[PDB]
């Protein structure tokens, strides 16, 4: 939210252009008189995993800070596991699953929603 | 010390000759040969055993005391009875089998490895995955297993190579 309550003009020297060109340097100012918030966003990944390797892909999503929601029962051998990651982390992911599952690792992503950088 | 003060029992079949320091001794397996330590006195117990005496309780005779009774008493029962030491093979394509006397191991090299039996030793192999080492002296035949179990360097990833009886050998694992 940007107020505006104050400010000088001139009689002949005012324009919308320079007006323009004043707003855009005070709200320059104004992110420079206090910190900005970096917003970066997170995908929820849903993974088929067998049971087995449960722990290796828990603690490899640790080291990549995912949030683990929960763990699902996909079949007698495989486990779904619900948790959202963020973006920066999904880039090379892919590779080191199908490493973490000798290829049986699956997954699918879908964006979540923004969230400011810890 | 505590060892040294426990007399070593004869089997009846075994002869025993002492000539001074030296000492000999005769079994069914055969005969071997020891000697100890000036310090340490070594005589017949007429009951039908070995005593061992230091003179002394300084540190070196208290020392020699229990090294002699014991390597007196592995003496007699390598003659009476012997020493046998058994060996698994792990890993697919790992195999060993005997030539004569000469014991012959496929451990994943270009090239097929032998062993050489030295001088009153035999093996005995029961599997191609499972043999053994039979001998009488003790410190021989601990020797050559070593020799066999460092044929191919330790494998804590998947644990392929010679393992003794009962090893239980660390294991890690490599992720990638």
């Amino acid at each position: 939210r940007v107020t505006l309550f104050d400010g000088k003009a001139h009689s002949v020297d005012s324009s919308d252009f320079a007006f323009q060109m004043a707003g855009a340097l005070a709200l320059r100012d104004a992110a420079a008189a206090t910190k900005i918030n970096l917003l970066e966003p997170v995908d929820d990944v849903t993974i088929v995993v067998p049971d087995d390797l449960v722990g290796t892909i828990m603690g490899d999503l640790s080291g990549r800070r995912g949030r683990v929601l929960g763990t699902d029962k996909h079949d007698a051998d495989r486990t779904v596991i619900k948790a959202e990651i963020p973006e920066v982390e999904l880039v090379r992911y892919a590779i080191d699953l199908r490493s973490m599952s000798h290829g049986a690792g699956q997954f699918r992503r879908s964006f979540a929603r923004y969230e400011p950088m810890p | 010390s505590r060892i040294g003060k426990q007399p070593v029992p004869v089997p009846s079949g075994v002869d025993v000759t002492i000539n001074g320091q030296n000492l000999s001794v005769k079994g069914p397996k055969g005969t071997l040969t020891l000697d100890v330590a000036e310090p340490i006195s070594v005589s017949r117990a007429e009951d039908g055993a070995i005593v061992v005496t230091r003179p002394d309780d300084e540190r070196r005779s208290r020392s020699l005391h229990g090294l002699s009774r014991t390597l007196i008493a592995n003496l007699v029962t390598g003659v009476t009875e012997g020493y046998t030491q058994k060996m698994e093979i792990f890993g697919v394509g790992y195999r060993v089998q005997l030539k004569g006397q000469n014991l012959e191991f496929a451990l994943g090299y270009s090239h097929p490895v032998l062993i050489e039996a030295p001088e009153g030793i035999t093996f005995a192999v029961e599997s191609p995955t499972k043999f053994s080492v039979s001998g009488i002296d003790k410190q021989k035949v601990g020797q050559i297993s070593a020799v066999i179990r460092r044929l191919r360097r330790p494998d804590p990833y998947k644990g392929k190579g010679v393992r003794y009886e009962g090893e239980q050998i660390r294991r890690k694992v490599g992720k990638t």
